[PDB]
């Protein structure tokens, strides 16, 4: 009876709204603000920098990464979006990371999961589920759809209803 | 006017929480009720409403007084952004116009207290 909240943090510009809203487009719901994905499961972004992502994290039930590639400005995994992600894996929380691929860009898909799972092994997040969206996108796409709906499913046993506490009038 | 719930709890939580239940319940207000700091009026025992949005402040303020079983000849006042709400505007107006940055409206109450708000 408990709702999932499933939060995607990274760096802005990397679409994570329209990622949410994709992943949300072929849900009956569709006939900080969060979108449903599915009955129980919830989906929110936060563009980490400038917001800290620690705090926000904590309050993540599922906790998704959205990487950039070597291409960009600094380095993929923040120092503090890193710590952030090690403080999920610590406490259970399931963690998954997404390359979203767009038009002309350096990397093959194949090329973009080699190395962003290498770099998230090296940070200590091996064990995030790694989805690579081509820049077409799709298979990855519905393969995070029933990630994230799988994952909630698990999860609402632990959590109480959003309701929780209030007294509704 | 410190506020307990805020107290409670990180920002990032209380934002979630407003999230999920605005996207839940999208006809309700989500709303943090507690009596003015050093206020004489009697306290209320439950701090957090989910009120329909169609109801007036008016209304609100009618489900406060019977929480606390305020006499009817006791006045109460009700507080938002350090003003008195508009008596006659529904509470999904005065959310939508009031609402803290965290996604809740704050609601103070108090009766006819001698050291003002």
């Amino acid at each position: 009876q408990g709702d999932v909240t499933a939060l995607f943090l990274g760096p802005p510009g990397l679409g994570k709204s329209a990622l949410i809203a994709a992943l949300c487009d072929k849900d009956v719901e569709t006939l900080p603000s969060l979108r449903a994905a599915g009955p129980g499961l919830f989906l929110g972004e936060l563009s980490c920098p400038p917001a800290a992502p620690g705090p926000w994290a904590a309050e993540a039930n599922v906790l998704v990464l959205v990487l950039p590639g070597p291409e960009g400005n600094g380095e993929p995994l923040a120092p503090a979006l890193g710590e952030a992600a090690l403080a999920a894996l610590a406490r259970g929380t399931p963690l998954l990371a997404v390359r979203n691929l767009r038009p002309g860009d350096s990397q093959t898909a194949a090329q973009a999961r080699d190395q962003t799972a290498a770099l998230l092994n090296s940070a200590g997040l091996g064990a995030a589920d790694l989805f690579v969206l081509p820049a077409n996108c799709c298979e990855e796409l519905e393969r995070l759809r029933a990630a994230l709906q799988s994952q909630a499913e698990a999860l609402r046993r632990l959590l109480p209803p959003a309701q929780d506490g209030f007294e509704v009038l | 006017m410190k506020w307990m719930f805020k107290e409670d709890h990180s920002l990032e939580h209380r934002c979630v929480e407003s999230a999920k239940i605005r996207a839940k319940y999208p006809d309700r207000v989500p709303v943090i009720v507690e009596k003015v700091s050093g206020s004489q009026i009697v306290d209320i025992d439950k701090r957090k409403y989910l009120v329909p949005s169609d109801i007036t402040v008016a209304q609100f303020m009618w489900i406060i007084r019977k929480r606390i079983q305020l006499p009817s000849e006791k006045a109460i006042f009700l507080f938002v952004d350090k003003t008195v709400p508009q008596s006659s505007l529904t509470m999904g107006q005065l959310y939508e116009k009031e609402k803290d940055e965290d996604g809740f409206l704050y609601v103070a109450y108090s009766g006819e207290n001698t050291f003002g708000f």
